[PDB]
């Protein structure tokens, strides 16, 4: 089975997506026609992102379909009998939904791992380089796969740092501190 | 850190703040003595009870 499930409707889809396109073996090929198809999409805002509204019809879909593979000719062919299924079972609207969950599918195929750095505020780029140094050489980081760390800014994590990936944490924080700290003296 | 941090402060900065055993008399019960020894005090004494009980109740025995 595909490395990385995806729970629920719309990710039913990616993972039969990923599968298929893996028997082809051509998974590269797939995911870089994918950004492609979603990018032109997303490219082309009005009218035919905001015509991707639920309420055109089976002949209207089957015709946004059509014109989506005028678009570029360049497309992996199973993305092009997914634009189908997605048009046929009239779940087009959820476009962008099924890219992106190939993509996470993928990029887990691929080897990355995304983590997290949550923190009050911006963190320095010297901090930014230490924990990734860090993390990347952890056991945690098996290596052989790759960490996109991001520091997002969290006002509600007062201080400190947590780190995330793998959905395992490590949570040292000034916030979390000062909550069991607090907790134990009004014992 | 936080912890070392948490720690100077709150024995450093602040303690104890006033609270004085007298205002305390006023929360408890305090002692007070036992008063009375409650001596017992002699009743019946002579045969004026014996003059008193021979005549009162002359109900013999059956």
């Amino acid at each position: 089975p595909p490395p990385v499930r995806l729970f629920g409707v719309e990710g039913t889809y990616a993972t039969a997506l990923y599968q298929a396109a893996a028997k082809n073996s051509s998974i590269d090929a797939a995911f870089q026609s994918l950004q492609k198809v979603e990018s032109t999409v997303k490219k082309n805002p009005k009218l035919g992102h905001l015509l991707l509204n639920p309420a055109l019809s089976l002949k209207d879909r089957n015709s946004v379909i059509d014109a989506i593979v005028e678009t570029h000719k360049n497309l992996d062919g199973y993305v092009v009998n997914l634009l189908k299924v997605l048009s046929e079972n009239n779940r087009l609207g959820c476009f962008e939904k099924i890219a992106s969950d190939f993509g996470v599918l993928n990029d887990a195929h691929n080897g990355l791992l995304k983590g997290t750095v949550t923190s009050a505020e911006p963190l320095d780029p010297k901090s930014f380089k230490r924990i990734e140094k860090a993390l990347s050489a952890s056991k945690l980081v098996g290596q052989g796969k790759s960490l996109k760390l991001e520091n997002v800014v969290k006002p509600e994590i007062k201080g400190g740092l947590i780190v995330e990936l793998g959905d395992k944490t490590v949570d040292l924080s000034i916030s979390t501190k000062i909550q069991k700290l607090n907790k134990v003296l009004e014992d | 850190n936080v912890i070392q941090d948490l720690y100077l402060r709150e024995l450093k900065d602040t303690k104890l703040a006033p609270s004085t055993l007298q205002d305390a008399e006023g929360n408890v019960k305090p002692w007070n003595p036992p008063q009375k020894p409650n001596l017992p005090e002699l009743e019946l004494q002579g045969p004026e009870a014996l003059k008193a009980y021979t005549e009162q109740n002359v109900e013999t025995a059956h």
